[PDB]
């Protein structure tokens, strides 16, 4: 029902809400709030004090951005990650 | 109900929101005063202190954030002055 070009759309509305709004998204009207101070709710939210965050500010960014190149080269290689999702394919064409 | 069962939630939904200039932390005498369980809001003017999840605007104190070194290394410092409610007695 759904054609390709619609999920991609939901998936991007999404993506574009959490980062943003936050969380006040999914419980209500979307109120807006800048990202560094959405990540200092985020770690008072796991127990560590917001002056943690601002005063490290810069690395924890460089941190993040590294971390997002590595899945681009590692989804390329070790050709099985996607198996569960490559199974399926396959079964149904076996019954057929 | 027959062969089955029926939830009735009670949930909390926020209603009317307004919108104003926002600022990480307030910069007093060489000193960075964070929040404790709130969120720094101005209205245009002056700088209040409210809670996050409704606006109930509050002068700032020395009992309502708390310190944490100099303020050359945050970026969104801004400049106030904070009450110390100990004056008044002092005298
Ligand atoms: C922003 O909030 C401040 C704090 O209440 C307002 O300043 C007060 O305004 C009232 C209304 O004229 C005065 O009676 C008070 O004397 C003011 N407080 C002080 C300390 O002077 C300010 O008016 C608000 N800004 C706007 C645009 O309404
Ligand atoms: C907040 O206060 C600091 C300290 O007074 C300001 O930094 C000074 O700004 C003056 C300009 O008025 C410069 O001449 C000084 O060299 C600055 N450094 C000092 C005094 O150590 C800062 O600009 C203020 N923030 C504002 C006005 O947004
Ligand atoms: C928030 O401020 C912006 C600034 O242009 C304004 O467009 C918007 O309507 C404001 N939000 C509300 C709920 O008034």
């Amino acid at each position: 029902l759904l054609t390709d070009e619609m999920i991609a759309q939901y998936t991007s509305a999404l993506l574009a809400g959490t980062i943003t709004s936050g969380w006040t998204f999914g419980a209500g009207p979307a109120l807006q709030i800048p990202f560094p101070m959405q990540m200092a709710y985020r770690f008072n939210g796991i127990g560590v004090t917001q002056n943690v965050l601002y005063e490290n500010q810069k690395l924890i960014a460089n941190q993040f951005n590294s971390a997002i190149g590595k899945i681009q080269d590692s989804l390329s290689s070790t050709p099985s990650a996607l198996g569960k999702l490559q199974d399926v394919v396959n079964h149904n064409a076996q019954a057929l | 109900a027959p062969h089955g069962v029926v939830f009735l939630h009670v949930t909390y939904v926020p209603a009317q929101e307004k919108n104003f200039t926002t600022a990480p932390a307030i910069c007093h005498d060489g000193k960075a005063h964070f929040p404790r369980e709130g969120v720094f809001v101005s209205n245009g003017t002056h700088w209040f202190v409210t809670q996050r999840n409704f606006y109930e605007p509050q002068i700032i104190t020395t009992d309502n954030t708390f310190v944490s070194g100099n303020c050359d290394v945050v970026i969104g410092i801004v400049n106030n002055t904070v009450y110390d409610p100990l004056q008044p007695e002092l005298d």
